[PDB]
């Protein structure tokens, strides 16, 4: 297993990237406020792993 | 003892007179659009002609036009049937009646206040469709109803604007300062930014004084200070386009915890920023040379509509950054007859 996290470390990396920069564009109206939803779920896609 | 503007129709000879081609905007009210019609009967029946108004905002992003969609809202919309085959004259109506005649036909329309002033988003050198901005139009038409289909040639159009002017009320002088605290414990760093009025005349130089008194080690590398153009679009939820018209990357170094003050200066223009696709200008009538967006001034007690300019300098220091926004307003000053609408030498 803990070869399987030392693998799962690139995806957690993604995650890290995807949230921070989801989280610097919360205030994009654009597709009716996506940007919103696109925090939400990186928010709660940290939380849940 | 003065003139008007005159468009022309070939099947009915609909002879349309405007008083002038701009409205200017006080924020209580705007200035009427009154004119007159001259409509020979070229008929037997379709004794009806209606005058539309029509505050049209059209919109598209390059990434916009790239997938095939492009956005456009009817944002007021009026008709008059001005022929009678209500609305009492005025005096430029009835000067124009006289000199006209019988068939001389007035109309009257006000534009409801904090609509949009006339701006149009600089089209790029690929862009050559209808001009992305807010445009007025004045239209005739010789129908019965509007079950007809609005024939061409018929229909009489002329593009009208609604400007703003600045306030002889200067307002308060924008100033603003930012103290930031770094990592190494709490140690201060304090910049202060000032501007000489809250209007500026277009082409005016912005003599932003600037001082930093850094209570720190470190050392400023460069100060950056710019004019930040913001545009914000209040339909189907675009982005603010923000976009930087004047700029200034003045490097200077200044000694740790020490102090430092001077001014340095800026002046918006088109003539370095004329590629930037999308900025706003004010009213162009026919793809004519016109300056900057007037920034509107939403004074009255009120809604978020059509495009709302509005003008910011930004004063940045490297190390990370310390960003300062000082607001304004870039706008024209008073005039006196009226702006030629066009360059005032034609050619």
């Amino acid at each position: 297993d803990s070869s399987m996290l030392i693998s799962l470390t690139y995806d957690v990396i993604l995650v890290i990237l995807c949230t921070v920069y989801a989280f610097k564009t919360r205030k994009c109206p654009e597709n009716f406020n996506e940007a919103k939803f696109i925090g939400f779920t990186m928010y709660t896609t940290c939380i849940i792993w | 003892g003065t003139r008007v503007f005159k468009k022309a129709s070939p099947n009915g000879k609909l002879t349309v007179y405007l008083g002038k081609r701009d409205f200017v905007d006080h924020i209580d009210l705007v200035d009427p659009v009154d004119g007159v019609v001259l409509v020979d009967p070229e008929y037997l029946k379709e004794r009806r002609v209606y005058v539309t108004l029509t505050v049209a905002f059209r919109y598209g992003r390059e990434d916009l036009d790239v997938l095939g969609l492009t956005f456009r809202k009817d944002l007021f919309v009026a008709n008059v049937q001005s022929f009678p085959p209500k609305k009492p004259l005025t005096r430029l109506q009835e000067r124009l009646i006289k000199k006209l005649g019988e068939h001389a036909y007035p109309f009257t329309f006000e534009i409801p206040p904090n609509l949009p002033s006339s701006v149009t988003l600089q089209p790029g050198p690929e862009d050559t469709g209808k001009a992305l901005g807010v445009d007025y139009e004045v239209k005739a038409f010789v129908a019965e109803n509007l079950e007809e289909k609005i024939h061409k040639r018929n229909s009489v159009r002329l593009v009208i604007e609604k400007v703003q002017y600045a306030p002889e009320r200067p307002g308060p002088q924008p100033t603003a300062e930012t103290t930031r605290q770094f990592l190494m414990s709490d140690k201060p760093l304090h910049l202060e930014a000032s501007l000489d009025k809250e209007i500026y005349y277009h082409g005016e130089p912005i003599s932003v004084n600037v001082h930093v008194t850094n209570n720190t080690n470190k050392t400023v590398k460069k100060i950056k200070i710019s004019v930040r153009q913001y545009a914000d679009i209040v339909l189907f939820n675009t982005a603010q386009y923000k976009v930087p018209v004047a700029m200034e990357e003045a490097d200077d170094t200044v000694a740790p915890s020490s102090t430092f003050s001077k001014v340095y200066t800026l002046t918006p223009f088109l003539a370095n920023n004329r590629e930037k696709r999308g900025l706003a200008l004010d009213g162009k009538l026919k793809h004519e040379d016109t300056n900057l967006a007037s920034s509107t001034l939403l004074r009255e007690g009120r809604e978020i509509l059509g495009i709302i300019v509005s003008y910011k300098v930004k004063v940045k220091l490297v190390v990370s950054d310390v960003a300062v926004e000082l607001p304004f307003t870039l706008m024209h000053p008073k005039p006196k007859e009226e702006p030629p609408h066009r360059e005032v030498p034609e050619n």
